[PDB]
Order: C-alpha cells, then structure tokens, then sequence
C-alpha cells in the first residue's frame, strides 16, 4: 500500500454470526446482540541511503569505465534489506503471548509443528521423509480455518532443499514422483510452492558500517529458544504461509540524484527511500522446528 | 559534526517532556479492510426437496 | 438482525453498511447445511423394538 | 450411482498419507501436485470442517 | 472551524526569532539557533436534542 | 584469449555494498567507506619444442 503523509497506518478488522427463532407476538429487540471490531498498526522506520563519490584526475589517468556500473550496485544493495526484513516478520506472529494468541476469540490461531529430534536424524535422507511427511498435516490446518487454496508458499535454506531431492531417489522411493533427475527441480507439493533462500535468518540494515564495510540493527532474526521464543535462529527449519499474513507501507520509492562538486573537483551520486513493514493476521502462519533435545 | 536545523516533531512547551521526536505527527487510514473469510455449504443439492 | 445508531456512523471514516449484509444471510445458509448432517445420526440411534 | 462420504480435514489428510511412495507399491487414486482424491469404490469424498 | 470526521482537532503554535550581522569572510551556520513548537486540542461532547 | 604483442595481460576485479539509516542532523561524510578493486596476472612462459 501507498500513503502521502503521516506517521502510522490503521487497518481494521471484523467479523460474526448469529440466528434464532421467533415465536408469534414477539420482539425482535429482546434477543439482540453485537458485532465486534478491533485494529492493526504499522509505523515508518525511517531513511536509508547509500553514495559514493568520485574524483576527476584517477577517472582521467583510467583505461576503462566505472560510472555505469557503480549505479547498478547501488540499487540492488536497498533491495536486500527489504528482502529480508520481511522474512523476519513471519516468525514473530508465531512468539505471541497465549492471552493474546488471536485476533478475534474464534476465528484461529498459528501452528507450530516439530519433527524429530537433531540426533537421530543424521542422514540427509531420514530429514526428508520427516520434512514430506509434516507437509501434509500442515496442509489441514490451514482449511479448517478457511484460508483459501490459491497462493501458498513455504520457504527453506538451499541446505534443507536438497535433502528432500534425497528422498526421492531410486535408493529410497519405490516409484517416481515429483522431482527431475536431470537438472534438479521440484514441482509442488500439496499445493505449496517451493522456494530457496540463501539469505534467510539475516535481518535489517543497521546504523553503522564494519571494517570491511557495528550498531543498533532494526527487525533482528530471534537468537535464542526459551520458555516463551517458539522460533529462533537454532530451530528454524521452514516456514510457510498465504500471501495474507503480511504487508508492507510505502511513503516515498527509489530515486536515483547526482550532484557537481567545485570545491573538491568531484561527483556524487546517492539513492533512498522509506517504508515499513509488519504482520496482519495470525490465522494464515506456520512453522517447522527441531524437538528439544 | 551535525548540523543545526529545526524540530517540527518535538514537543518543546513549558513543562513538558520533550523525549519523544515524532510527538506531533498524525496517524492515517490505510485504505483496506481486513474482513473474515467466507464459508459455503456442501450438502445443498445431494438429497430430495 | 443488526441495528445502526446515528452519532457513531458519522465519526467513521469507512463504510459499513455493505459488509453487514453479507454475513447475515451467510449465517442462514450453515444452519440449514448442519441441520442435514444431524438427520443421519439419528437413523443409527433408534430403538431396539 | 449417487453415494456420498462425509469426514473432517483431519482425517481427509490421513488416507493421503497412505499411498505416498514411501508406504505404498504402486501409483492410484491420487494426484500428489495437487491434493485431491478420485473416487474410491463408487463413493464420493466430501471434506466438512 | 469546521471538521467532517473525526472526534477530535489539532492546533499548532510556532515561535520568533531574531536578526544578526554578517561581516565579509563570515558563515551563516555559526550563528544558528531555531523556533519551537507545541500544540493544543479540542473534543466533540456528544449529541443534543429536544 | 589472444594477443598480438607484449610479455604479460591483465584482469581487473572489483565489487562492495550496503547502506545504513540516517537520522535527521547526520552528515554522509562521517559514514562513508568506498568500493575496493584488485587485479589478476598471467604471463607468457617460453617456447616449447619437439
């Protein structure tokens, strides 16, 4: 979605049932109740950039170009950050607190399922069958709350899609289904979509560069499972969803500026935006972690 | 260092507490409701009426 | 039924008329659908005699 | 000519599980890219939550 | 004033300032302060009839 | 590849990223850091008979 000004934005929620007899010479206005109704916010974080600045000698005493591909790492270095502050919404609706689990009390909560414990499943074709086999009862779940069957994904690390390609081979299987052989593909699985990630427990930018180009970070991956942490950087195995769940705010989009500097005999070029990103309904979510040990 | 500029977010009145920056910006309506899924029936045309 | 008073419809900033229609008679179309599928458990519990 | 079979999501999952190439010899009656169930001995399977 | 929607309104309050020299060689920004800000607020009580 | 004359070639190599939040006052000069480059040899190693 897209806004003009402002500081937060509102998205408001509802929903109910009813239906009773009535007698001959009765009112309706004596078995009358409600409809409730509740809300949703999602707040601006602020303003990210990126710049670079260039020198009129070395760009002459220089045998090829540069200025065209510098402006190629820089509008690709802002759509990272976006990419994977969003992964790391999806596994905050699943560490609510159990007085405040639903929206609404009857319309649903999130699911989280377990597979085996990390000992003794040691080959990378015992892991699998088990991920196969929790990917049909996490397919119940979502149609007892009546989510609908159009647009499901489930999400996992380029480590974890080739034990299922492990699974299916002619030393485990007893006929073909699914994969491809020769150039390694999988088609869906119970309606999911399957899609690799290789940057997948990496959070938001932060506030200040490293040596290698150190501070506050903003939308952090959890780190460590506890008493009321369901999901954490040690569990996590996939997680899955409708494209319901979550939503991102736009104030300003992606502009590229250059600037001529006479004072330094140079050149500047510089890239930002703003946005804000947050989760909707708790109803359409999941995940698959490791049992304790 | 930084630059000298102005604070059209801050609260900077007699006696009041000036910790928040974003105190006198306003909230919005997005533009979409959030509303229930809908149901259906099965078993409407599988018996005798 | 659903009853709408005045004074609060004109603090709102959405409309709402449109989406209590549609819920009630969504709401009578369950009833009838659960009120077959109890029909059939009562054919196994009848008496002995 | 006209049979039905009436069950919950739960246990619709549980007759899925059982002709998957890790339990059973031999492909029928599924399609596992998808989800659904073709008939099974003239009867229709219907999934009410 | 008048509204449309809403239960509540907003005024803003703003400052002044002051003017200074400027000698030949001199900068603008060290000699920078700024204005401040505040605002006030008023409620709908509800409906009245006869 | 394939050369008409000299005793050695050359291969440049280079690439970087990131960005950072900025609040309101800061400057880009006290955050900045640059993009790194290097490069690569091969050279020519004789004449070889039978």
């Amino acid at each position: 979605r897209t806004i003009q000004n402002g500081k937060s934005a509102q998205f408001p929620v509802m929903g109910r049932t009813s239906g009773v007899y009535l007698a001959p010479g009765e009112r309706l206005s004596d078995k009358r109740k409600g409809i409730k109704h509740t809300e949703k916010n999602i707040t601006i974080d602020g303003l990210l950039t990126a710049d670079v600045m260039i020198f009129d000698i070395e760009d002459a005493m220089n045998h090829y170009d540069v200025a065209g591909e510098y402006s190629n790492q820089l509008g690709e270095a802002l759509a990272i950050a976006a990419d994977g502050a969003v992964l790391a919404e999806m596994a905050i609706l699943c560490n609510l607190p159990a007085a405040s689990n639903e929206n609404i009390a009857g319309l649903g909560t999130a699911s989280v399922l377990e597979v085996g414990k990390k000992a003794d499943l040691n080959t990378p074709a015992k892991l699998g069958e088990a991920i196969i086999g929790q990917l049909t009862i996490a397919r119940a779940k979502l149609t007892s709350n009546y989510v609908p069957a159009g647009d499901r994904y489930f999400y996992t690390t380029p480590d974890n899609y080739s034990a299922i390609l492990a699974a299916l081979m002619p030393n485990a299987a007893n006929y073909a289904a699914l994969i491809d052989p020769e150039t390694g593909n999988i088609r869906n699985v119970m309606g999911f979509v399957v899609v690799e990630v290789p940057h997948l427990v990496q959070g938001g930018a932060g506030g200040t560069r490293g040596a290698d180009g150190a501070s506050g970070q903003k939308h952090a991956f959890p780190a460590t499972a506890a008493g009321a942490v369901k999901v954490a950087m040690d569990n996590v195995v996939g997680l899955f969803s409708h494209r319901s769940a979550v939503g991102t705010v736009k104030l300003r989009d992606l502009a590229l500026e250059r600037d001529r500097d006479v004072d330094a005999q140079g050149d500047l070029i510089v890239g930002k935006y703003a946005m804000g990103h947050g989760g909707l309904r708790p109803e359409a979510a999941g995940a698959l972690v490791f049992s304790p040990a | 260092a930084n630059v000298p500029g102005q604070k059209v977010g801050t609260d900077q009145g007699k006696g009041k507490s000036g910790s928040d920056a974003l105190a006198l910006f306003l909230k919005v309506f997005a533009g979409e409701v959030l509303t229930a899924f809908t149901r259906r029936s099965v078993t409407a045309d599988k018996h005798i009426v």
